[PDB]
């Protein structure tokens, strides 16, 4: 692991949906995704912005971050490039971002979220990739 | 004792202590002879009648388990030095250090190791110190101990362990520390450092061996710097037969 | 004590009276340690008036007591109690017939080190008329 | 649903029901509670049931998420064995034709480090052998690898299975798509292979190369991973100074400020920085390479100094980008900074030149006349341009605008002796359209010193002496400077006489001269007349008089060290002053033991009583601030139980709902009504719940001025020093003893501590603790400390104001 | 002028007093081409006392070694300044060393080995300091009794 985890957040002050690769941020994930994103992961409309030795990269969708998180990294492009395909994936489920709709469909972006980040090693995925899963 | 209620004390009258509170239930207490028993019995030094008193109505941490190394001259720390560290304490209170090592040892420790040996080195004795001062790996003060302790055979060991660190400071001292210089010519020959090999040989009447590190790397020993290349460097090593590793003590 | 309240919004006012009080009596009554501790931080942050007041007064108290002198001189040397503008200019003045001169002028000037002018007491007069208004 | 933890009764139900939407969507909510962390196991039997074999590959997928972050703690539906119902029947979905469900069940089941899948995970790799997609491969490499990490270090993990086992990290390098699970601890080999395929790279694929093996010896070979590895490269290739000239870094480095001004100004600075590498004194700091963009040739063409002119600035661009710009123009060229400060300085002082620069506020006007004259004071060449510059402010010739002018030009004066004789024949002009006191102040001093040089002053003087304004510090400053320098030089109807006659009288007397002074009565209460009076002992001459102390300067005045100087240019200044720069019966016996640094509360729990107390547990609680390390665990509190039952204590944590009192230690026992009771161990205090924070001698001023700290108590006990009990004690109610707030000398010395805290409390907590230890010979009190205390509403003043006594606690069980 | 060999017109151009930087370049560029002379002096002005001292210590009648590691003496570089002074069978500063770092023990210990009996008086000090320095079983007040021996008990 390199990443903790790939989560999908609402600023109500929770995590609406996430993806723990290996047991280990369970509540965790919830905490860090409720405190942090609602500041805009504490930004000044940054992509990177690192907070509580955290590294959070977002993008603000409504009243919801789309937050990739990491405490170690490897390369620059990388972190954002992971995002951006989840960036891809994530309306095909559900229609932008939105507390109900992402709610309903954990499982969808779970299931993303395992295939393009695997044991915190970025992946790539793409809408064509994610149907064969999801059939 | 507790209660699990918050009171005032009524009052003592006799052995009970009395207490009420605002709403007025009462709490009694017989006083005990658990934690008074045993400090009147630490205090007119008493170990052994301490040792029943002990009871886990009064055990806690820290007033029979660590609290009984707690003397500068230990009595108290003699009976319970249960703890590594207690132990280590004790060791530098009396400054027989022999216990220090142990508890240093039980410790996992290299600082111990390295601080115990110094008090060692007070109480005066330094075969305790080497063996100390060996594993913190403390060879180059070892180096420099021991032509202060006039051990010749030792010095030379502490070279060798301090070469292969580039202590120079280190494995450069025992050279100059036993009357020729030879050890220094090949622990800078393996530095590379050809010049300072040379004149520390050169100075001996070693010239051979600094010629050679001359010729094995830049010549050009010619040279007089504003030390000498080529006087004479010997030295009558330790005339001393006993060494202060067998410093004498007797020890009280 | 009151001085202790607010650095630099208590005012030149208050500043001023400690200042003026604390050179004028040469308190025995309590160290002088504390009222010159208390001033010192005020007139950095505080107007002219008062920074001009407390190099004069430091000088009046100079003559007054003796035992002032070292902490006139650590006081004066700094940037604040003189080498301001208008604390300059006094100060140099003061300083300098004080730690130069005589101190026949630094003396005479000292009568107790009183203010600058005794008027009735006006207080109570305009308080009468203030109050129903 | 979003996270309701009590639904599983519902989700059991829904798990199977013959619709397999219904299904779908009841594992989905099974996960979403579970990765909140909400209770989980009571449905697994009905999960498992549906999905298992099928090659329908939704609800296997569904399965599939649900065995990677929960599958070890959940048993009713899948117990322990080898071939759990986690992969059993997922060897038919490692072994479907479709890949995605093969491919799925490959990635999960090697992801996870289980013991209890560690033979199904290894031939899991069969799934994704043949590579339909790039995924595939990938997915691949890193299963692979995380079968090794997963107990399989040696032999089991390896070579191939029948195309990878630990080998598709190899063919990756020479397929058409590369991913190299093989970062730590892989083959030799496979690493090899990688730098093969530096070349013949995949981009996604060559920064998973480029993570295990960097450094090129070309300049690139293509793509943003090589070429992101590259500026680290170049950089150890040239360390020296700097990059300098910002290498591919400049790319992430502007939006690393987006907030949007910052960018500019920080941009501005590299480009002052690189411009050359002067001298580097006060203020003169540009580093990076000499020669590189040059200072000025005369046959450069349209040169270096347009772009140095935008880095003096006003605001010419916004304040941020201003405050780097002047620093940048002092530090590209100057003499130190002065030079550069005065050309700077003429552009932003009052004038008559242009009306964009002077302004009829007093203070800024007057601030800028003393930043253009501490150049002078600084450097003598300075003094040269300073004085005419300084006539020009003057010739506004509004009463103020003068005033100010006057004011600065004045103190330049007792520097410069008789240097500034040209200076006062301008002076005088604006002194008699009056309405303050600044310019009555001012004039009186120039046209009082300089004396010898005109002979106009009855008549300068006298129409201000019978004119109004404001007039009470007027008499302070014409009283020690009227007559001043030669005895008898002057006279338009008033010689240099006259004028000692007026000094006097305007200081506090009374005289026919000049048409008599406008005041007499002097401005603040320590001053008087009396001193000067006293003086002119030889009449306004250079001697020991009123003169000797105009033509000389109170102390060192030299640079800009505050030393009758201001210490740059008065705009750039208040942004630098801004910058703080802040860095059931129950019985307890309890005493607090360390052993190897263990910080624990040792209690004792006692049952002297024959009664059942079953049932027993011991906790120690989480109040607010104070936190368990770990609870007492033993189930003791037996009949006639002694035990000794150790609670580790920390000190620092996030508030709890529960009570916020001493420490909370719970014991449990028999009863239904107060089956668990509260009862205490020795005393820990509401202090700890203060946070201890530092100030500096800037912040600690701020605050004092922010809020009042009037409140004050004498505490016994501070006979000592800041250093001794009061620290310690102060620690304890979580503040410190930092700066200073003191003035020492021979009268002067009581022992001055600035303290800082920022309590969660909603308050910050300070004080300046005042030791009265006797350094004259009427103390205070003698020894003792008068602590003067706050906090943000003075609620923690108090901790402060009675926690620098005493304190102490011992027992001896 | 290092790059041309030039020692002297680099030692100029360094200029004796400080410029260590400069100095400490053309020291090593000295040592290279084993003119041991120039680098002493580089060294010198360098200052270097670690380094100064390998080139200096060298001498074996410690001529111009005891400078650069005074200071060794008593910052606790000890080991720097050992070497310096114990270099042809003197004790030139060898035992004074040793009493200024408060390692009092080994002063004793050396002045046994070469004993012109010194070690009375150290014994003593270092005695002293045990009493002071908790030790009460080992508490040194003694000549031989309480753990350390004074000289008497010593030898050569």
């Amino acid at each position: 692991m390199v990443l903790l985890a790939a989560a999908v957040c609402t600023k109500a002050g929770k995590a609406i949906v996430s993806r723990q690769f290996v047991e280990m941020t369970r509540t965790r994930i919830e905490g860090l995704l409720a405190a942090f994103p609602k500041l805009m992961n504490t930004g000044k409309q940054h992509t990177f912005v690192e907070t509580e030795s955290v590294r959070y990269v977002y993008q603000p969708m409504e009243k919801l971050y789309m937050v990739l998180i990491t405490t170690k990294n490897s390369n620059i492009l990388e972190d954002l490039e992971t995002l951006r395909l989840f960036s891809r994936v994530i309306p095909e489920y559900c229609r932008a971002l939105e507390e109900n709709e992402i709610s309903e469909h954990c499982f969808d972006l779970i299931f993303a979220f395992d295939e393009i980040v695997a044991l915190g090693y970025r992946e790539n995925v793409n809408l064509a990739q994610i149907r064969t899963f999801t059939e | 004792r507790t209660l699990d209620l918050p009171i005032y004390v009524t009052r003592v009258k006799g052995n009970n202590v009395y207490c009420l509170d605002r709403e007025c239930r009462p709490r009694v207490l017989t006083i005990d002879p658990t934690e008074f028993k045993f400090k009147l019995a630490l205090i007119n030094r008493k170990y052994d009648e301490v040792l029943h008193m002990v009871r886990n109505a009064k055990l806690v941490g820290q007033s029979i388990i660590a609290y009984l190394q707690k003397k500068g001259y230990p009595e108290v720390a003699l009976h319970f030095v249960k703890d590594e560290k207690t132990r280590f304490s004790l060791a530098l209170e009396c400054g027989n250090i022999e216990i220090a090592l142990e508890a240093a040892k039980a410790l996992d420790d290299k600082n111990c190791w390295e601080k115990l040996g110094e008090v060692a080195l007070l109480q005066g004795n330094h075969q305790i110190v080497e063996m100390c001062y060996q594993r913190t790996k403390n060879f180059d003060k070892l180096s420099f101990l021991y032509l202060i302790t006039g051990n010749l055979e030792k010095l030379r060991k502490m070279m060798k362990i301090a070469e292969i660190r580039k202590d120079m400071s280190g494995h450069y001292q025992n050279a100059l520390y036993l009357g020729d210089v030879s050890e220094r010519v090949r622990i800078l020959k393996n530095c590379g450092q050809k010049s300072l090999a040379y004149l520390s040989a050169a100075t001996h009447g070693l010239d051979e061996e600094a010629e050679s590190l001359k010729e094995t790397f830049d010549p050009e020993k010619e040279t007089i710097p504003d030390i000498d290349p080529n006087a004479k460097l010997l030295q009558p090593p330790a005339p001393i037969m006993p060494l202060d590793t067998n410093w004498p003590l007797l020890t009280v | 004590h009151l001085c202790e309240f607010i650095e630099d919004c208590e005012f030149t006012v208050l500043a001023t009276r400690i200042l003026h009080l604390l050179g004028q009596e040469g308190p025995k009554t309590n160290n002088p340690s504390k009222y010159i501790r208390f001033i010192y931080n005020r007139v950095v942050l505080e107007h002219e008036e008062v920074r001009a007041g407390a190099v004069s007064a430091l000088a009046k108290f100079g003559a007054q007591n003796e035992e002032m002198l070292p902490s006139i001189l650590v006081l004066l040397k700094r940037c604040v109690m003189d080498d301001d503008n208008e604390v300059r200019d006094r100060a140099t003045f003061y300083l300098n017939v004080l730690e130069q001169k005589q101190k026949a002028l630094n003396a005479g000037y000292i009568l107790n080190g009183l203010t600058v002018s005794i008027p009735g007491l006006e207080k109570a007069l305009q308080q009468y008329t203030l109050e129903p208004s | 649903m979003d996270s309701e933890p009590p639904s599983e009764i519902s989700l059991k139900n829904d798990l199977e029901k013959g619709d397999v939407k219904s299904k779908t969507e009841a594992l989905k909510k099974v996960i979403i509670m579970i990765l909140n962390g909400e209770k989980l196991p009571g449905l697994l039997m009905t999960i498992i049931r549906f999905v298992l074999p099928l090659q329908d590959h939704t609800i296997k997928k569904l399965l599939l998420v649900f065995w990677e972050i929960v599958p070890k703690t959940t048993p009713d539906g899948r117990l322990l064995h080898e071939m759990i119902l986690v992969c059993d029947a997922y060897r038919k979905d490692l072994q479907h034709p479709n890949e995605f469900i093969r491919g799925s069940t490959l990635r999960f089941l090697c992801k996870l480090k289980e013991a209890e899948l560690l033979e199904p995970l290894m031939p899991a790799i069969r799934a994704c052998l043949e590579h339909r997609h790039s995924y595939v491969r990938r997915n691949a490499v890193l299963a692979i690898y995380t079968i090794y990490r997963n107990f399989e270090h040696l032999i089991p993990d390896a070579p191939e299975l029948i195309h990878d086992f630990l080998v598709n990290e190899k063919d990756a390098s020479c397929k058409r798509n590369a991913f190299m699970m093989l970062i730590h601890a892989d083959q030799d080999r496979a690493l090899d292979y990688l730098s093969t395929c530096i070349d013949q790279v995949q981009t996604f694929g060559d920064i998973l190369q480029l993570v295990i093996v960097e450094l090129i010896y070309k300049v690139c070979h293509a793509n943003p991973s090589e070429r992101a590895r590259f500026i680290r490269c170049i950089y150890n290739l040239l360390q020296s100074s700097s990059p300098a000239v910002k290498y591919e870094a400049a790319g992430t480095l502007v939006t690393l400020s987006s907030a949007p001004t910052a960018i500019k100004a920080a941009a501005q600075c590299y480009i002052d920085l690189i411009i050359k590498e002067s001298d580097n004194n006060v203020k003169l700091i540009v580093l990076d390479r000499l020669v590189e963009l040059k200072e000025h040739p005369a046959h450069e063409r349209v040169l270096q100094d347009l772009v140095m002119d935008i880095l003096r600035v006003l605001s010419t661009p916004d304040l941020e980008v201003r405050k780097k710009t002047l620093q940048l123009a002092l530090d590209l060229v100057s003499s130190r900074n002065v030079e550069e400060l005065v050309i700077v300085l003429k552009k932003e002082v009052i004038k008559t030149n242009n009306v964009s620069e002077h302004e009829d506020t007093d203070k800024y006007r007057q601030l800028l006349v003393r930043t253009l004259h501490s150049c002078s004071v600084r450097f003598p060449d300075m003094a040269a341009n300073v004085i005419p510059v300084l006539m020009e402010f003057l010739s506004d010739s509004n009463e103020a605008a003068a005033a100010d002018v006057l004011e600065f030009v004045r103190e330049a004066i007792q520097r410069f002796d008789n240097l500034r004789m040209l200076i006062v024949e301008k002076m005088l002009e604006v002194f008699h359209a009056i309405k303050s006191v600044k310019i009555y102040r001012g004039a009186l001093w120039i046209l009082g010193e300089y004396c010898s040089t005109k002979e106009d002053i009855q008549s300068v003087m006298t129409e201000v002496r019978r004119s109004l304004g404001e007039i009470p510090i007027v008499e302070s400053e014409i009283k020690k400077e009227a007559g001043e320098l030669k005895p008898e030089e002057e006279i338009t109807v008033g010689p240099v006489q006259k004028l000692v006659t007026e000094m006097g009288t305007y200081a506090t007397q009374s005289a026919l001269s000049s048409s008599r002074p406008t005041k007499k009565e002097e401005d603040r209460p320590p001053l008087r007349g009396f001193l000067l009076d006293g003086d002119f002992f030889v009449a306004a001459s250079l001697a020991t008089t009123l003169t000797k102390i105009a033509l000389r300067y109170v102390a060192l005045v030299q640079e800009k060290k505050k030393q009758n100087s201001f210490v740059a240019e008065a705009m750039l200044l208040m942004a630098t002053i801004l910058h703080l720069g802040k860095s059931d019966p129950v019985y307890a016996e309890a005493y607090v033991h360390v052993n190897q640094y263990d910080i624990v509360l040792d209690v004792l729990v006692v049952n002297q009583t024959s009664d059942t107390l079953q049932n027993c547990t011991l906790e120690l609680a989480t109040l607010g601030d104070l936190k368990l390390v770990e609870k007492p665990s033993p189930l003791t509190l037996a009949p006639h139980d002694f035990a000794n039952i150790k609670a580790n204590v920390k000190v620092a944590s996030t508030e709890n709902g529960i009570i916020f009192g001493n420490i909370v230690y719970d014991v449990s026992g028999a009863a239904s009504d107060r089956n668990c009771v509260v009862l205490s161990d020795i005393h820990i205090d509401i202090m700890d719940y203060i946070q201890p924070a530092t100030c500096t001698d800037a912040e600690f001023r701020q605050m004092w001025a922010e809020f009042e700290w009037e409140n004050k108590v004498t505490v016994n006990t501070n006979m000592t020093d800041l250093n001794d009990y009061l620290q310690h004690i102060l620690k304890s109610t979580n503040m410190k003893c930092l700066t200073p707030e003191k003035a020492l000398s021979g009268y002067c010395g009581f022992m001055a501590a600035n303290l800082y805290a920022r309590s969660i409390f909603g308050e910050d907590a300070l004080a300046n603790v005042s030791i009265e230890k006797p350094v004259h010979q009427g103390p205070d009190a003698a020894v003792t400390g008068h602590i003067r205390i706050r906090a943000k509403s003075q609620g923690m003043a108090l901790s402060l104001g009675d926690k620098i006594n005493l304190s102490q606690k011992k027992t001896s069980l | 002028a290092l790059q041309l060999g030039e020692l002297k017109i680099a030692y100029q151009l360094a200029v004796e007093a400080e410029s260590e930087q400069k100095w400490k370049q053309l020291a090593e560029l000295a040592i290279s081409k084993c003119q041991f002379s120039l680098a002493q002096e580089c060294l010198h002005h360098a200052q270097d006392y670690g380094g100064l001292l390998l080139l200096a210590t060298a001498s074996g009648n410690a001529s111009m070694v005891n400078k650069l590691a005074e200071g060794a003496e008593r910052d606790g570089k000890n080991n720097v300044a050992f070497m310096s002074y114990f270099l042809q069978g003197k004790l030139d500063a060898c035992l004074e060393l040793l009493i200024r770092t408060g390692r009092l023990p080994e002063a004793a210990f050396l002045a046994r080995t070469y004993l012109p009996s010194q070690v009375s008086r150290v014994v003593k000090l270092w005695r002293e300091n045990l009493s002071k320095v908790n030790q009460k079983a080992a508490e040194s007040l003694a000549d031989p009794t309480e753990y350390e021996n004074l000289f008497p008990g010593l030898k050569e």
